[PDB]
């Protein structure tokens, strides 16, 4: 979901534009249009003030918005002098759905003088608009009149279209405000219009009867979810009911054909306000639609064991045995009201599973309000978010309310992916996010010499005779994606020959050409199954270094050149939310292929005493040798005090090697670094005699320490224990 | 042998006062020369100075005031007392220690706030309302004295929905369409500030009538939280305990139930009671949640408790559970069965000393016996303190140097509790001896240096 640039729409000051949003979609013509409701917006009705707009947002072409004439006449007259409704002040937008051709808006604060008796009572008000015929929708303006029966029932609360144009209709009001469902045909609401009548009734229409004293003020038709539950293939009616069973909460399913009762969802916590927003639609892709309920007020244990209010959303699963499988999601900040706008998206990846939007519209920094996408996987929803929305734009004199209302699952931009409408009533304002094309990458990266032989000297290095030893390393890259695209990804390929070895201290293996451990490329790859390869040619340092023990890796990255890859509006694509970056693989004397030395040392010395105040002659008796396999770069370390001096290997000895001794002062350490052999073969033995300079004059010391160890480069036991010497001082 | 006394070179009486508490000085013509006159007193009396000649002031803590603690606060016999009056020498560099006694004598301050519901609903119940109010403050006169008393009330929002708009007379009297007198509808007002005197309170009380609204849930936790949230026009002390009763007898509306009315903005959480003492943000403001009000009323230290009829006791018990520290009572016309949940909120509920005028020169040192003899040095507060429950204090006083003030004063005094007790601070740092050995009359002697003509 594109982020950095989104289309913006702002309305009139305080006319609450963007309390509800719905796309339009006309058969008739191609464009697509955006609903915003605006129920507080100064119309053009003689004598009505704050009258209530629903606006039509043009999208692409300078996003002009404009409202829509669906009543230009202000009150009506019972009599002369005695009007029969009352305009002003109804909330003219606080609903907006639309399906194809038809508009259906609702004003759910519309007053009416009751025919029988001067009275003012909220029924609620809609108008169903077709092509060019506009029409005024009004069930509960009925002859059950006052509080007992529709005088309150602010029909057009919350509204929805079923798949066989059957427009469903919530009046939290009714009964006593025991809540009632309306549900009516769209052609019998065009047919039975008549403007002169004023309690229109429609024959095949299915409502909710009076219960009990004990269900009222239950508020239902808060909410209106409309899906398949029975597997007759006609959508039911999910409603919301926040105040049901001791505030506790429900859900109710009513059959979809005669208004039965088929589930009844129960809650956990009271005033937690289960049942203020509802969806309906299958995430897991199993067909079998699921429920998507909302309760803001959720307080649930803390970390230190209080109740803290965050908001939690409950979701069902769809069973064909009948049953639902509940899971529970909490919300992650405290007064953030999460679960209070439930959106479907439908596949916002095309992933296979539907996606879904859940917004907490005071939570964040300020508390702007944030918004929550959700993917759908297998037996249940993605419990963790995969993107974060958020408010832009700080309060005025009005919570910002972002994401209060959104919706989703169409495709405004026509490029394959749904698109999402988020509103801003708090600062009037309505927001649309593109979808981005999910590209998912497949790298294919192969080394064929998995373990090579520095012998193996049979690669020549370009612009000298010398001889070095190659591999051969492959990689590949493939790109699938659905939606619109371009037929060519400028792919940016990098990768390096050597990961570990922190701080730069060494890089072992160059490339062929223009010796170095990382190379980089661009390369042009076409969307399908075109696996397009390419390979190098990469060879190691003999003696440049002294780490043979960890693998060499070989790392590849891949950044799409996003720039190039947009369509004409500036869309760029994305790469898949789940795909490793990166793909790392690990590269490696006997049959495996690692020579183990097993190194010894032991130290004789001829004179056991050193006499203090002279220069004593110390001659050291060296027997180096392997038990183990080849020892490449062997040396020998001889770390000596300050006041012994190395003069020379002893060369008049014929049983001792005349090494080549070379005496380094790194670090304040005084070594004598002696080449005992570059491959130190299995099985030979080295002895060796070492003549030093003493100039002891010191008082305190009582014998001179020798620190000789045998060092190599060799994977396993490259480095002999350390053997320490002690020549005693005499006096 | 050789001590501090003999080896800093002291050649005076002032001197030796104050290189050590323990130095003493021989003012004795009579002692041989070259003996140290200024040693340790026991060495002194061992040179056979004359004790007379020995001067070592010795410090003293005598007490000046200590009439006995009191019992009971209400006692006209004799001022109360929880703290009187302590009088400390000290000389140079030398400490001394005393001991304090505080203890809570004086009833607790108990702030109560009456919320009443003005409803046509209990028109039946609002006997029992007045009773309870009367009953309320008074058996709370006969456990505490510090009480303040006063109440709002509330009956819904005044927006359409709630409001009975239709004839344009009813406005005036909601119970028009049955041919009876009441109340224009209001969503909340204070009338009463929280106050002593209970006459009044009675006569404000039985002044109440009701009013009518459409729906049976009434907006009260607007009044909560607008009764909560105001400070200054409610009347709360800082000190009292704060207890805000409620009563109704019907449902409550909750958060987001005021979107049907148009209202959908949510619970500002601010004082917005105008000049008039009326709720001035019911038409725009939302109903509050209880995540909002619990967390005012910890914030507040409010004890909210619900006094309700049978028919929603239940309904407001589990409402109880999710605001914590609330219990509820059956609201009738024997209120024994609420009166109980203030008599026990009296029961269910800090000594610290603060220093006022310490000389610079001298330094305190604090032990704090609170509970069970058991003795905390350095820490000057003690908690979880009932009625008799006394308390004791350690307190040495440490002088630095000498002080050119002889004698000043200090007072020590627990937090908000009156009662102190009034230190005199004396040093004795010059000798009595002190008020021809330059060389006979060749310099002045002055600090134990002659300074030669
Ligand atoms: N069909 C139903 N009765 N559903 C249940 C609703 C019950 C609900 N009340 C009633 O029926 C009874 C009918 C009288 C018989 C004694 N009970 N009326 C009441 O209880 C009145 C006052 C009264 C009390 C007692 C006797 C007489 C009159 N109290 C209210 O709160 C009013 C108005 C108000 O102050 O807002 N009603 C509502 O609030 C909701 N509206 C009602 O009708």
């Amino acid at each position: 979901l594109d982020v950095d640039s989104p289309a913006e729409y702002s309305g009139p000051e305080g006319s609450y534009f963007g309390f509800a949003v719905d796309f339009f979609v006309p058969s008739a013509s191609s464009r697509m249009f955006l609903l915003v409701g605006a129920p507080k917006a100064n119309t053009t009705q003689p004598g009505i003030v704050e009258g209530g707009q629903v606006l039509k947002c043009d999208w692409s072409s300078t996003r002009r918005c404009q409202p829509i004439e669906f009543d230009a006449t202000g009150n009506r007259d019972y009599a002369k002098d005695d009007p029969l409704e009352f305009k002003s002040h109804q909330w003219f937008g606080a609903s907006v759905r639309s399906k194809q051709d038809k508009i259906l808006a609702c004003a759910p604060l519309y007053h009416w003088r009751t025919e029988m008796k001067q009275e003012r009572e909220p029924v609620g008000t809609c108008f169903l608009q077709d092509g060019t015929k506009t029409v005024e929708y009004a069930p509960c303006r009925s002859q059950d009149i006052d509080a007992d029966g529709q005088g309150f029932c602010q029909g057009g609360f919350s509204i929805d279209f079923t798949k066989a144009d059957r427009v469903l209709l919530g009046g939290p009001g009714s009964f006593y405000w025991q809540g009632q469902l309306i549900s009516d045909q769209v052609a019998e609401i065009v047919s039975k219009y008549d403007p002169n009548v004023y309690s229109i009734k429609y024959n095949n229409q299915l409502a909710t009867r009076t219960a009990q004293a004990i269900f009222d003020d239950s508020y239902l038709g808060y909410s209106v979810a409309v899906g398949d539950f029975n597997g007759d293939g006609i959508d039911d009616f999910v409603s919301g009911v926040p105040r049901a069973a001791r505030t506790l909460g429900m859900v109710y399913i009513y059959d979809g054909k005669n208004m039965s009762s088929l589930y009844n969802f129960t809650g956990e916590q009271m005033a937690a306000y289960f049942g203020f927003s509802v969806a309906a639609t299958d995430i897991n892709g199993d067909d079998y639609a699921d429920v998507f309920i909302g309760a803001p007020l959720f307080m649930d244990r803390g970390s230190d064991g209080k109740l803290q209010e965050v908001g939690q959303v409950s979701v069902s699963l769809q069973r064909a045995s009948g049953d639902f499988q509940t899971t529970k999601l909490n919300g992650f900040e405290v007064f953030a009201r999460f679960g209070s706008a439930i959106a479907p998206l439908g596949d916002l990846d095309q992933d296979g599973f539907n996606d879904i939007a859940i917004a907490a519209p005071y939570g964040g920094e300020d508390k702007k309000g944030i918004v929550y996408i959700f993917n759908g996987r297998s037996t249940g929803l993605n419990a963790v978010p995969s993107q974060i929305l958020e408010g832009q734009w700080a309060a005025r004199s009005m919570p910002p309310s972002f994401g209060y209302s959104m919706k989703g699952a169409t495709d405004i931009d026509k490029n394959g992916y749904p698109d999402l409408i988020v509103g801003a009533f708090g600062v009037d304002r309505a927001i649309l996010y593109r979808a981005r094309p999910v590209i998912t990458v497949n790298a294919g990266l192969e080394v064929y010499p998995s373990i090579l032989n520095q012998d193996n000297k049979t690669c020549s290095l370009p612009g000298t005779a010398l001889k070095v030893s190659c591999f051969n390393v492959r990689f590949c890259l493939k790109a699938d994606g659905k939606g619109v695209l371009p037929r060519k990804l400028n792919f940016q390929v990098e990768l390096l020959l050597d990961k570990l070895k922190q701080k730069g201290a060494i890089r072992r293996a160059l490339f062929l050409y223009s010796r170095s451990p990382s190379h980089s490329k661009n390369m042009t790859i076409s969307r399908g199954g075109l696996m397009q390869c390419e390979e190098l040619i990469a060879y190691l340092r003999e003696s440049e270094f002294r780490d043979k023990l960890t693998p060499i890796t070989i790392f590849m990255e891949y950044r799409l050149d996003y720039r190039t890859a947009a369509d004409t509006t500036g869309l760029q694509p994305i790469l898949n939310q789940f795909t490793p970056a990166n793909i790392s693989r690990q590269a490696h004397c006997g049959e495996d292929n690692v020579c183990k030395p097993k190194l010894e040392v032991s130290v004789d010395s001829d004179q056991k005493k050193i006499y203090i105040g002279d220069d004593n002659p110390l001659t050291l008796i060296v027997k180096a040798q392997n038990q183990g396999e080849g020892a490449y770069e062997a040396e020998l370390i001889v770390s000596i005090p300050l006041q012994a001096d190395f003069i020379g290997v002893v060369r008049n000895n014929e049983a001792l090697a005349r090494l080549s001794c070379a005496f380094k002062t790194e670090n304040q350490t005084r070594q004598v670094v002696c080449d005992l052999g570059n491959p130190m073969k299995a099985g030979t033995q080295l002895l060796a005699g070492l003549r030093f300079s003493v100039h002891q004059q010191s008082e305190m010391d009582t014998s001179v320490k020798f620190d000789l160890q045998i060092q190599s480069s060799n994977l396993f036991d490259k480095v002999s224990p350390v053997v320490s010497h002690k020549v005693d001082l005499a006096v | 042998g050789p001590n501090i006394c003999t080896t800093r070179g002291v050649s005076s009486c002032q001197q030796c006062l104050a290189v050590s508490p323990m130095c003493a000085w021989c003012s004795d013509e009579a002692l041989p020369l070259g003996s140290p006159r200024c040693d340790l007193k026991e060495n002194l009396l061992k040179d056979n100075c004359a004790p007379e000649s020995i001067e070592f002031p010795v410090s003293e803590a005598r007490v000046l005031e200590d009439r006995p603690l009191s019992d009971k606060g209400s006692g006209d016999s004799s001022q109360v007392t929880q703290v009187q009056r302590i009088a400390l020498r000290l000389r140079p560099d030398d400490s001394k220690n005393f001991s304090i006694q505080v203890r809570q004598v004086e009833d607790y301050p108990v702030d109560i706030y009456y919320l009443m519901d003005l409803s046509y609903s209990m028109k039946d119940d609002l006997w029992s309302i007045q009773n309870l109010g009367t009953k309320l403050a008074t058996q709370m006169r006969k456990l505490t004295s510090n009480l303040r008393i006063g109440f709002g009330a509330f009956v819904d929002k005044p927006v359409s929905p709630y409001m009975y708009i239709s004839p344009p007379e009813a406005l005036e009297n909601p119970c028009y369409d049955m041919k009876t007198t009441c109340l224009p509808m209001f969503g909340y007002k204070h009338v009463l500030t929280l106050t002593d005197q209970v006459t009044r309170f009675n006569e404000e009380v039985k002044k109440q009538s009701v009013s009518r609204n459409r729906d049976a849930p009434e907006g009260g936790f607007d009044a909560i939280m607008q009764a909560t949230v105001c400070d200054e026009k409610i009347g709360w002390r800082n000190d009292a305990s704060h207890l805000l009763v409620f009563t109704t007898d019907a449902k409550t509306h909750i958060a987001l139930d005021g979107r049907l009315a148009g209202i959908v903005q949510p619970n500002d959480g601010q004082c917005h009671v105008g000049s008039d003492n009326h709720y001035s943000a019911s038409t725009t403001m939302d109903y509050p949640s209880l995540g909002l009000m619990t967390e005012k009323l910890s914030q507040k230290n409010i004890n909210l408790i619900f006094a309700v009829t049978e028919n929603v006791v239940n309904l407001y018990q589990n409402y109880s559970e999710l605001i914590p520290g609330t219990t509820v009572g059956v609201l009738s016309m024997d209120s024994s069965n609420v009166l109980q949940l203030i008599v026990d909120a009296y029961g269910k509920i800090k000594v610290e000393l603060e220093v006022r005028d310490l000389p610079e020169e001298l330094s305190l040192s604090f032990n704090a016996t609170c509970l069970n003899n058991e003795v905390i040095p350095g820490l000057k507060s003690c908690m979880g303190l009932k009625i008799g429950d006394t308390v004791s204090f350690s307190i040495e006083a440490k002088v630095r140097g000498c002080p050119q003030e002889k004698e000043k004063s200090f007072t020590i005094k627990p937090v908000g509790f009156k009662d102190s007790l009034i230190v005199q601070v004396t040093f004795d740092c010059d000798c009595a001896c002190q008020a021809h050995r330059c060389n006979n009359g060749n310099g002045t002697f002055e600090c134990g240096v002659c300074r030669c003509g």
